C-alpha cells in the first residue's frame, strides 16, 4: 500500500524552456528535481514517470505531439542518460548511453525521424546524430568552441542552426555521406556572445539570442547580417530566449526582468512589461494568444500580447526546502525556511498568505509560537530574529548567536524562555524580555552540532540531538545531568512521545533506535534502505502510529506498537528533510530536497 | 545644514570642483540656460547660469523651505568673471532682535534707501575677474543698529560666472588664503 | 461601401467613418511642405507643397485600349433575361473582390477557441490532483 | 585646426550604427554630384503579414443589425465629437533645399 | 509621405480626428478576430484600391 | 575618495581596456545597460573610484582612450561591453604613426596631443579627490610608444604631488611582432623612468608560458590573454574599494615596495590559476596560495625570480581568512629563502589582506615585490639594441624626423648606467 496524494506543489525554471503548452494543448511538461510529471488543466488529474538518476538538464518536446525527448547531467566518470520517452502510451520505449556530463538540449526534426544531442563543456560538445526508430551512431564530428544550444529548421531537416560562443555556425547534414558540413558567419566588427536561436519559418531569415542584449538578424541563404537591434535601448543582461508570432513579431523577455516585442520592421517596442524573476520559457498555445511565461526564480506566469499585464499563476519554493513547522493546536496555515528567504503558505488551499525574507542568509528549523508572537529564526551569521505575523517585519535581533551559525529552535509552552540547537556543541537558552533580549545559557561543552531540541509538556527537562550522538538530556533548569542514551552514530532529528518517558530518534545508521529514562530499548526497528537514511520521524498525540520520511524517495510509515508498516511513500525525488503532523492529524505534510512541497492524506484507519 | 558644525576658518558653500558642485543648492530656470564650461580667461572649470530676466532665473543655497543655512560665519566673500551685463545677489541675515531681513546689491540700480524689510543697493563690477568682498559686518549696524547672528539665505541670479562662494570671516589677504581659496592670475 | 466592410469582414458603420478619418488631406497638407506619394494600386498620386502630378499604369493603361469596352460602354449588350437568373452570390465570388484575405479553417477555428478559454478558467490552480499514479 | 578636425567628427557621427550612418550627405543635398571621379557616364524592405495580430483583448461579440437609439434620447447619452484641425506650425526650422 | 507614414500621422492624435478607428474593433463573423488597432486603417483601405 | 583615473592607449593598451572594463563590470556586477543590478550593499559603497553617476541612474566609465589611428579604436565599441563609453571621450586621428616612435613624439603627437591632452584637464578637474594615474601601454609599439609616453611627462608637470601607475609590456626577445621592436623600447625607457614613480614589467614569453605549463589551455587566443593582463591588474586596487582590516590604498604600497627614488621595477603574480582539468581536485590553501604566488613559473616576466636578490615583497590577499595565518606564512618563505632575501631590511614582505575576494572564488593573493633579477632584461633590450646601432641599421628615419643619434645615444647612456647601479646595490653588504 502506498500513501495517497492530494496535490503537488513545487516548480523548478533551471532547465530552459522547460514549459511548453502541448500541441492542441491539456498536456504540459515541467521538470521537477529529477522526475516528469505531466498534468491535466480542464481535470486535475496527472501522471508520473520516475526513470531517472540525476537531475535533468534540457526539456523539448517534439512537433505534432509525438514522443518527448531530453536529457541529464551525471558524475564525470559516468556517462549522461537520454531522455527518450513516448506519448500517448505513457510506455518508455528506448534507453541510450553516451556523453559525459550533459548535454545542452535536444530538438527533432519537421519528421520525427531525426534526433540530434549536443554535448556539454566537457566532451568536446559532441554532436551525435541519432535514429528516432532505434538506436544507433549515424556520424558525428567535434567543435573548437562551445555551442550552448541547437534548434533544427522548421523545413528541409537537411540543414540546422546551431549559435556557437565565439561565431555562428551553419552545419549541414546529407544522407548520402556520413559527414557533416560546417560554414562559418562572418561578422565584421562583432565579438558578441550569443544565447538563444529561432529560424524564421520561412527558413531564410533567423534571429537569435545575445548575452549583450541586443538582437541580430541572419538569414541561412547567407551568413551576412542585416540589422541591429532595438536602438537606443537594452534590456541589461542579454536575451534569455526568442520566439517568433504569426506576425513575426518578436517577444522577448529580459532575464533582468522584462517582457517585450519587437515588431518585424524598424523595431521599437510598442508595449512592454516586467515580471518578477528572469524569464526562462516561452511558449505558444494553440491559436496564438496568452503564451505561457515561466522565469528563472520558478515562476508561472500568464500574459496576454498587445497589451502585456503579467498575471501570475503560481510560483514554487526557489530550492531545496529546510523545514516545516505548523501553528499551535492550527493547521490552517504553514510556514518554512528557504534557502535565503522565508514564506507564509495557505493548508486548506496552497495559495500563498505572507512572506518573510532575508537578504543573504539561510536559516534553520522555522517555528511559530503560541499567541502568535512569533515568527523567529537564527540565521547563518548567528543573529536571532523574529517577525509579526500580519507584515514581514522583525520583532527583535538576537545577534551573533553562534559562531557557525543556529541549527535548532523550539517552542516551550509558557515559552518563557528558548530553546535553540548550537552546531558549536553549544546549546544556549534565552529568557526573552520584552524591554530587552538577554541570554543566560550555561554554554556547555559539546563535540558536535546539535540538530534538534526538545521540550517536554512540563518544560523542566529536554533532549538533545547531535552530530557525534551524544544525545545528551539537559535538565534545563539546573543546566546539569548529562546523560545521554549511548549510540555510536551520526543522530538526526529527535521528538518526545506523548505523555511518555520513551524518545523515539533516529541516528546516522539504518536502524530507529528506542531508548528510555532507563537505558531500555523497546525494539530495534531496522528501518533502512541500501543507501537510505531515515531523516525525520514524529509521533502522534495518541501513541497508535507514527509516520517516517528516510533518504529514501519512499515515505515509510510505521505503527509504533509493532515493527508492521502501514502504506507507504511513493513519487518523491531528492532528500526529504523533515516530516511533520498538523494538529488536526487529518494528513501529514513533507517536503523534496531539491525544492518539492507535497501533502499526503493520512489513513483513515489512525485516527 | 552647517548646524552644530566647526565654523573657524571658512565654508566653501559654493565650489566649482567636484562631482556635483551643487548639491546642497537648489535651482529653478524659466528661458536661460544652466551649464559648466572651461574658462579661456581661467584653466578651470566654473559654474555659469545665463538667461534673461534676471528676476527670474537664480539658485537657491539651502534645498527647500522650511529650514535655515544658519551661519556664524561673520564675514562673506564671493568670486565672479564680469559679462559686462546685468547681474544681482542677495543674502539674508537675522538680527539680534526676532526678526528677519535681506541686503541687495544691484548691478543696475543707482539709488539705495534704508527701509525696514529691505535695503536695495547698487554695485559697480570691474573688469575680468573680480573678487568682492561683503562687510556684513557694518551693514547690519548701520542698517538699524542690530548686530549679526547668522546667515539665513544664500541666493545668486543668473547671468554670472561663478569661481567659488566662501565666507572668509575676517579680512585676510591674498598670501594668507590657501592655495585652494587663492586665485592664481591666468 | 456596401460590399466592401462584407470584404474584408469589418462592421459597415466604422469603414464609413474610417473613410472620412483618411481623407482629410487638406489638414496634412495645408501645412507647409510634407510632400506625399498616395498609389495604392494601380495609380500613384504625388504632391510637392502645393503643385500635383500623377501618372497611370500602362498595363491598366493598356487594356483601356483594348478595344473591348464596345460592350462595356453601352447599357443593353447582355441578354437581360438573366438579371433575376443569376443570384448576387454567383458573381461575387468570381469578383476580384472577397478573395482579397484567405479562406482560414472555419470550423478548425472554432476548435482553438473551445480550448485557449479552457486553460485560463481552470489553470487558476495547479495543485489538486485526485489521480497520484505514482508509478505511472 | 580648421579642416581636419570634423574629419574627426564624421566617424563620429558615422560611429552609432542604429542600422544607419552618416555619410554627411543623406537626402535633399544640393541638386546631385559627379557620379565619380570625371563626369558621370552615359550608361550606369520588410512588411508584416497586417492580417496577423488578433483580438488581443477586446471580445468578439457583435451588435449586429439590431439597434435603435430613438426615444431613448436621454441626457446622458454620449455625444459625438465634432472634428478639429491641428495647429499649424509652417516650416521656420526645417530644412530649406 | 510614402502612403505609409501617414498612417502613423492618424492613429497618433486620436482628439484630432476621434472616431471609432482609434481602437480596436470587433469582426462580423465569428470567425476573424479583430487587429491591431493601426492594422484596420491598413486591412480597409488596400481592398478600397482593388 | 582615493580615485585614480583609467588611461589606456596604445594597441597593445586598448584591448585590456576592453578587457580590464569588462572585468570591473562582472567584480561589480554592473550590467550591459550601465545599470546596477547587483546582490550585495557592499556593492556601490565606493563606486564613484572607477564609476561615475550620470542621468537617468546609468553609470560610465572615467576612461579615456586615444590612438593615432581610429581603426584600433573602431574595434572596441564592436566588441562586448562597449556601450559604457561615452562617445565624446574618443579622440582619433587619420594617418598613424606606424611603428616610428619619432612620429609618435616628435612632429604627429605634438599637434594631436593637445586635443587628447585637453580631455585631461576636464576629467581630472572632475574628480572629487585624484588618487593617481594609471597608464597600460607597451613600448613595443611605434605609435604607442612615441605617442603614449610624452602623455606622463606633460600630465606629470601639472601635479607633481600625485602618484602615478604605468602598466607596461615589453616585447620579450624569445617572440618578436614587429623587426624595429628593439629601437622603441630604448628610447621610451630612457624618458619611462623619468616620470614614473611606479612601474610593471610584463613579457608575453612568460605570459603564454604559464598557459602552457599551468593552464595547459589546448587553444590559447589574446582574449585569453588579456584575462591573464587584468586579473594582476585587477588586484592592484581591489582593497582599495572596499574596507580591510588593514586598508590598503594605492598610495601605501607605493611607500612599502621602492627603497630609493630611482630603483622603482617590480614583478607581479595572479592567483590562484590552474587547468580545467583538476578544476575540482585541489584544495584552497593559503599555504597552496603562499608557495605558488611565491612559485618562479608564477611571475610574470621571463626573468627567472631565483635569479637575483629580492629587494622586498608585497602580499594582496583577496578573501577571508585568520589574521595570524597570514604572518606565520610569510616569515617563514623568507627564512627559507634568506639567501634569495637581502639582508639590509628585514620583513621586506607586505601583508595586506581584502576581505572582497573575486567573483567565484573565495581566497585570491595577487604577488607584487621589487627584485632585481630585473639587471637580466636591460642587458638583453639594449645588447639587441647596441649591436644592430653599430651598422647604423634603420637609423636614417629617426634622424630624418628631427631627432639625431645623440638623442640615441643619450638613451644608453641613461639605459647601461641604470642597469649597473641596480646591479650595484646587488654585491653591497651590510
Ligand atoms: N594580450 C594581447 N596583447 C596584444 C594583442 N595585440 C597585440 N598585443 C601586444 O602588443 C604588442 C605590439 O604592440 P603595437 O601594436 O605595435 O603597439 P602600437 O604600435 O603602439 O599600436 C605585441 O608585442 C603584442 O604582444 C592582443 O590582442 N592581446
Amino acid at each position: 500500500k502506498e500513501l495517497d496524494i492530494q496535490a503537488v506543489i513545487g516548480f523548478t525554471g533551471k532547465v530552459n524552456e522547460g514549459l511548453i503548452l502541448h500541441p492542441d494543448n491539456e498536456h504540459l511538461i515541467y521538470p521537477l528535481g529529477s522526475t516528469i510529471v505531466v498534468r491535466h488543466i480542464i481535470s486535475r488529474s496527472q501522471t508520473f514517470l520516475r526513470g531517472h538518476d540525476n537531475q535533468i538538464s534540457i526539456i523539448t518536446v517534439s512537433k505534432t505531439g509525438k514522443y518527448i525527448a531530453s536529457g541529464q547531467k551525471t558524475y564525470m566518470g559516468f556517462q549522461a542518460d537520454i531522455i527518450i520517452w513516448d506519448f500517448e502510451t505513457r510506455s518508455l520505449m528506448h534507453r541510450l548511453k553516451l556523453h559525459k556530463v550533459l548535454i545542452q538540449s535536444l530538438s527533432f526534426c519537421c519528421n520525427e525521424q531525426y534526433l540530434a544531442s549536443l554535448g556539454g563543456q566537457d566532451d568536446k560538445n559532441m554532436m551525435i546524430v541519432w535514429d528516432v526508430e532505434q538506436g544507433k551512431a549515424l556520424y558525428g564530428a567535434p567543435n573548437r568552441d562551445v555551442v550552448n544550444q541547437i534548434k533544427f529548421f522548421n523545413n528541409s531537416d537537411d540543414k540546422i542552426i546551431a549559435v556557437l560562443n565565439n561565431g555562428v555556425q551553419i552545419l549541414t547534414i546529407d544522407k548520402a555521406n556520413k559527414k557533416v558540413k560546417s560554414l562559418d558567419v562572418n561578422f565584421g566588427n562583432i565579438k558578441r556572445q550569443y544565447t538563444c536561436v529561432a529560424i524564421d519559418p520561412s527558413d531564410t531569415y533567423c534571429y537569435c539570442g545575445t548575452k549583450t542584449g541586443d538582437v541580430f538578424e541572419i538569414n541561412i541563404e547567407r551568413a551576412i547580417f542585416k540589422r541591429l537591434g532595438p536602438v537606443k535601448k537594452l534590456f541589461s543582461l542579454g536575451i534569455g530566449t526568442l520566439g517568433l508570432l504569426p506576425n513575426g513579431d518578436i517577444i522577448v523577455g529580459a532575464g533582468d526582468g522584462t517582457v517585450a516585442k519587437l515588431s518585424i520592421q524598424n523595431m521599437q517596442v510598442l508595449s512592454q512589461s516586467e515580471v518578477l524573476g528572469a524569464v526562462t520559457s516561452i511558449s505558444f498555445t494553440g491559436d496564438y494568444t496568452h503564451f505561457f511565461c515561466g522565469t528563472s526564480q520558478s515562476n508561472i506566469y500568464w500574459i496576454d500580447t498587445e497589451k502585456l499585464n503579467p498575471e501570475l499563476r503560481n510560483t514554487c519554493h526557489y530550492e531545496r526546502i529546510n523545514d516545516i513547522a505548523f501553528p499551535y493546536n492550527y493547521s490552517d496555515v504553514f510556514a518554512t525556511c528557504s534557502t535565503t528567504d522565508i514564506r507564509v503558505w495557505n493548508a486548506r488551499n496552497r495559495q500563498e498568505l505572507l512572506r518573510i525574507q532575508v537578504p543573504n542568509l539561510e536559516c534553520y528549523c522555522v517555528t511559530f509560537m503560541n499567541d502568535g508572537k512569533s515568527i523567529i529564526s537564527g540565521w547563518n551569521d548567528g543573529k536571532i530574529r523574529a517577525f509579526l505575523p500580519q507584515s514581514g517585519k522583525l520583532l527583535y535581533v538576537i545577534s551573533d548567536a553562534h559562531i557557525h551559525g543556529v541549527t535548532a529552535l523550539s517552542t516551550t509552552s509558557d515559552c518563557q524562555r528558548i530553546v535553540s540547537g548550537g552546531s558549536e556543541g553549544e546549546v544556549r537558552v534565552w529568557v526573552i524580555n520584552k524591554q530587552t533580549q538577554v541570554m543566560k545559557a550555561s554554554m556547555k561543552e559539546h563535540r558536535g552540532r546539535v540538530w534538534s531540541i526538545q521540550v517536554k509538556k512540563n518544560n523542566d527537562q529536554a533532549v538533545s540531538a547531535s552530530a557525534d550522538g551524544s544525545c545528551i538530556i539537559w535538565d534545563l533548569k539546573t543546566f546539569t545531568r548529562l546523560m545521554c542514551l549511548f549510540e555510536s552514530t551520526l543522530f538526526k532529528q529527535v521528538l518526545y512521545h506523548p505523555e511518555e518517558s520513551q524518545l523515539l530518534t533516529t541516528g546516522s545508521d539504518r536502524k530507529i533506535t528506542y531508548w528510555e529514562i532507563y537505558d531500555g530499548q523497546a525494539i530495534r526497528m531496522l528501518d533502512g534502505s541500501e543507501e537510505g537514511e531515515v531523516n525525520a520521524l514524529s509521533i502522534t498525540k495518541e501513541g497508535e502510529h507514527f509516520v517516517s520520511g528516510g533518504e529514501d524517495k519512499l515515505v515509510k510509515l510505521w505503527g509504533y506498537d509493532e515493527g508492521i508498516k502501514y502504506y507507504s511513500g511513493t513519487g518523491h525525488s531528492g532528500a526529504i528533510t523533515r516530516l511533520q503532523i498538523s494538529p488536526d492529524q487529518r494528513t501529514v505534510v513533507s517536503v523534496g530536497a531539491e525544492g518539492a512541497i507535497f501533502i499526503w492524506k493520512m489513513p483513515e484507519e489512525v485516527v | 545644514m552647517f548646524k552644530n558644525t566647526f565654523q573657524s576658518g571658512f565654508l566653501s558653500i559654493l565650489y566649482s570642483i567636484g562631482s556635483k558642485p551643487l548639491q546642497i543648492w537648489d535651482k529653478s530656470i524659466r528661458n536661460g540656460h544652466i551649464k559648466r564650461i572651461t574658462d579661456q580667461d581661467i584653466l578651470s572649470s566654473v559654474l555659469e547660469i545665463m538667461g534673461t530676466n534676471v528676476s527670474t532665473n537664480y539658485i537657491t543655497a539651502p534645498a527647500d523651505p522650511k529650514e535655515t543655512l544658519g551661519i556664524k560665519l561673520p564675514f562673506l566673500v564671493m568670486i565672479i568673471k564680469n559679462l559686462k551685463k546685468y547681474y544681482t545677489f542677495e543674502v539674508q541675515v537675522l538680527d539680534d532682535k526676532n526678526v528677519r531681513r535681506r541686503f541687495r546689491a544691484s548691478n543696475y540700480q543707482s539709488t539705495t534707501r534704508v527701509k525696514p524689510f529691505i535695503c536695495t543697493m547698487p554695485m559697480r563690477l570691474d573688469e575680468g575677474w573680480n573678487q568682492i568682498q561683503f562687510n556684513l559686518s557694518d551693514f547690519t549696524r548701520r542698517a538699524y543698529a542690530t548686530n549679526y547672528i547668522e546667515t539665513l539665505r544664500v541666493q545668486i541670479h543668473a547671468n554670472c560666472r561663478i569661481r567659488r562662494i566662501y565666507f572668509s570671516d575676517r579680512l585676510y589677504s591674498e598670501e594668507e588664503l590657501p592655495p585652494e581659496f587663492k586665485l592664481f592670475l591666468p | 461601401a456596401g460590399p466592401i466592410a462584407a470584404s474584408c469582414y469589418l462592421g459597415k458603420d466604422v469603414v464609413s467613418s474610417a473613410h472620412n478619418a483618411f481623407i482629410q488631406a487638406v489638414s496634412d497638407l495645408t501645412t507647409l511642405g510634407h510632400g506625399l506619394n498616395i498609389d495604392f494600386g494601380f495609380v500613384k498620386v504625388y504632391v510637392q507643397d502645393r503643385d500635383l502630378r500623377y501618372s497611370y499604369n500602362q498595363n491598366f493603361a493598356n487594356t483601356l485600349n483594348n478595344k473591348n469596352f464596345e460592350y462595356r460602354l453601352r447599357k443593353s449588350d447582355t441578354p437581360t433575361s438573366e438579371h433575376w437568373n443569376t443570384t448576387y452570390e454567383s458573381k461575387w465570388a468570381k469578383s476580384s473582390l472577397n478573395s482579397l484575405l484567405k479562406r482560414p479553417n472555419s470550423n478548425q477555428v472554432r476548435n482553438y477557441y473551445e480550448k485557449t478559454l479552457a486553460l485560463k478558467i481552470m489553470s487558476l490552480d495547479l495543485s489538486t490532483a485526485e489521480q497520484t499514479n505514482y508509478s505511472r | 585646426p580648421q579642416q581636419g578636425n570634423t574629419v574627426g567628427s564624421i566617424s563620429k557621427r558615422e560611429n552609432v550604427a542604429s542600422q544607419l550612418i552618416v555619410e554627411d550627405h543623406l537626402k535633399n543635398i544640393l541638386a546631385k554630384s559627379t557620379n565619380s571621379n570625371y563626369k558621370p557616364w552615359k550608361i550606369p524592405q520588410h512588411a508584416p503579414v497586417f492580417e496577423d495580430s488578433q483580438a488581443a483583448t477586446v471580445v468578439n461579440k457583435f451588435q449586429g443589425l439590431r439597434q435603435g437609439t430613438g426615444g431613448k434620447t436621454s441626457t446622458q447619452l454620449p455625444v459625438k465629437q465634432p472634428f478639429q484641425a491641428p495647429n499649424p506650425i509652417c516650416g521656420a526650422f526645417k530644412k530649406r533645399t | 509621405m510614402n502612403l505609409d507614414s501617414i498612417f502613423e500621422w492618424i492613429l497618433k492624435q486620436p482628439i484630432n480626428y476621434p472616431g471609432k478607428h482609434q481602437d480596436s474593433q470587433p469582426r462580423t463573423n465569428p470567425a476573424y478576430k479583430p487587429l491591431e488597432a493601426k492594422a484596420q486603417f491598413h486591412i480597409i483601405f488596400k481592398a478600397t484600391g482593388e | 575618495m582615493r580615485e585614480i583615473v583609467h588611461i589606456q592607449g596604445g594597441q597593445c593598451g586598448n584591448q585590456i581596456g576592453a578587457k580590464f572594463w569588462e572585468v570591473i563590470s562582472d567584480e561589480h556586477g554592473i550590467d550591459p545597460t550601465g545599470t546596477y543590478h547587483g546582490d550585495s550593499d557592499l556593492q556601490l559603497e565606493r563606486i564613484n573610484v572607477y564609476y561615475n553617476e550620470a542621468t537617468g541612474g546609468r553609470y560610465v566609465p572615467r576612461a579615456i582612450l586615444m590612438d593615432l589611428e581610429p581603426g584600433t579604436m573602431d574595434s572596441v565599441r564592436a566588441g562586448p561591453f562597449g556601450q559604457l563609453f561615452r562617445p565624446d571621450n574618443f579622440v582619433f586621428g587619420q594617418t598613424g604613426a606606424g611603428n616610428n616612435w619619432a612620429k609618435g613624439h616628435y612632429t604627429e603627437g605634438a599637434e594631436l596631443i593637445d586635443s587628447v591632452l585637453d580631455v585631461v584637464r576636464k576629467e581630472a578637474e572632475g574628480c572629487d579627490c585624484l588618487q593617481g594615474f594609471q597608464i597600460t601601454h607597451s613600448l613595443g609599439g611605434g605609435t604607442g610608444s612615441g605617442m603614449g609616453t610624452l602623455l606622463i611627462s606633460k600630465v606629470r608637470e601639472e601635479y607633481p604631488d600625485r602618484i602615478m601607475e604605468t602598466f607596461s609590456v615589453v616585447p620579450s626577445p624569445k617572440v618578436s611582432d614587429t623587426v624595429v621592436e628593439p629601437y622603441n623600447a630604448t628610447l621610451s625607457v630612457h624618458q619611462l623612468v623619468e616620470n614614473a614613480d611606479e612601474c610593471m614589467v610584463i613579457d608575453n614569453e612568460a605570459l603564454y608560458d604559464i598557459c602552457f605549463r599551468t593552464l595547459k589551455l589546448t587553444t590559447p587566443t589574446y582574449g585569453d590573454l588579456n584575462h591573464l593582463v587584468s586579473a594582476a591588474m585587477s588586484g592592484v586596487t581591489c582593497c582599495l574599494r572596499f574596507p580591510g582590516q588593514l586598508n590598503s590604498d594605492l598610495r601605501k604600497l607605493a611607500v612599502n615596495l621602492i627603497p630609493f627614488p630611482r630603483l622603482h621595477f617590480f614583478m607581479i603574480g595572479f592567483a590562484p590559476l590552474t587547468s580545467r582539468g583538476s578544476q575540482q581536485y585541489r584544495a584552497l590553501t593559503v599555504p597552496e596560495l603562499t608557495q605558488q604566488m611565491f612559485d618562479a613559473k608564477n611571475m610574470m616576466c621571463a626573468a627567472d625570480p631565483r635569479h637575483g636578490r629580492y629587494l622586498t615583497a608585497s602580499a594582496l590577499f583577496r578573501g577571508r581568512m585568520s589574521t595570524k595565518e597570514v604572518d606565520e606564512q610569510m616569515l617563514n618563505v623568507q627564512n627559507k629563502n634568506s639567501s634569495y632575501f637581502v639582508e639590509w631590511i628585514p620583513n621586506n614582505i607586505k601583508s595586506s589582506i581584502c576581505d572582497i575576494p573575486p567573483k567565484g572564488l573565495k581566497m585570491a593573493v595577487t604577488f607584487v615585490g621589487n627584485s632585481t633579477a630585473i639587471q637580466e632584461m636591460f642587458k638583453r633590450v639594449a645588447e639587441q639594441f647596441t649591436a644592430m646601432f653599430r651598422r647604423k641599421a634603420f637609423l636614417h628615419w629617426y634622424t630624418g624626423e628631427g631627432m639625431d643619434e645623440m638623442e640615441f645615444t643619450e638613451a644608453e647612456s641613461n639605459m647601461n648606467d641604470l642597469v649597473s647601479e641596480y646591479q650595484q646595490y646587488q654585491d653591497a653588504t651590510a
